């Protein structure tokens, strides 16, 4: 899985 | 040959839950290049950030910063619908290009990282010794997060299924889920993987009215 950090 | 450019540490950037994932593993030879398509883990989001990493340990935190960037504008789309394209690049200087595009709407950001940042022979060999010595501690986080990931993922598309079950789920049901999401939610908190699988297990024991729908 390659998922990008969610918004701060 | 007896000798070449290689880049001394892996390179990577940090992903959700607080991990540094690898797109260009150490002692690769430059020039060198790598892509990989990453996502979005909830729905909606139009802003990403690319935080860019060297070094060898599982928790982005520990790992040397490189820089950073935004994409932005992205269209406000489902969870793991975005196909980011994030390519690194390496050229023969050790000048290295990090670029995120997003495949929908083609917007596109870049850095450039000179070839001097990042961490020198001892920090390098140090680097490399702190990570054999937390070999298993670093399994061990990935894991965790891996699992914690999940859980956060059944904790919103349990409470989505709530909502759009309504009435037709029995107040009893929706009541054993709501306590058992709360449980899950406090186990997900903390750092024993086993008590938020266990949380997820007696959640779905209550949900099975809710799937029926």
């Amino acid at each position: 899985l390659y998922a990008a950090p969610r918004p701060t | 040959v007896l000798l070449l450019d290689v880049t001394p540490l892996s390179l990577g950037i940090e992903t959700m839950g607080g991990v540094m994932t690898t797109l260009i593993a150490k002692n690769t030879t430059i020039p060198t290049k790598h892509s990989q398509v990453f996502s979005t883990a909830e729905d909606n989001q139009s802003a990403v950030t690319i935080h860019v990493l060297q070094g060898e340990r599982k928790r982005a935190a520990d790992n040397k910063s490189l820089g950073q960037f935004n994409l932005d504008g992205i269209n406000p789309a489902p969870r793991g619908m975005p196909q980011i394209e994030v390519t690194f690049d390496i050229d023969a200087d050790g000048i290295l290009h990090v670029s995120a595009k997003d495949k929908n709407s083609g917007k596109e950001q870049k850095i450039t990282i000179k070839a001097s940042s990042g961490l020198n022979e001892d920090e390098i060999q140090k680097m490399v010794r702190d990570a054999e010595a937390n070999a298993e501690a670093d399994r061990k986080f990935e894991e965790l997060v891996q699992t914690r990931n999940q859980g956060d993922h059944l904790l919103h598309s349990t409470r989505k299924q709530v909502e759009e079950a309504g009435d037709k789920l029995p107040a009893d049901d929706k009541t054993a889920i709501e306590s058992a999401l709360t449980a899950l939610e406090t186990a997900l908190k903390g750092e024993d993987k086993a008590a938020i699988e266990a949380k997820m297990q007696e959640l779905a024991q209550v949900s099975q009215k809710l799937m029926e729908i």
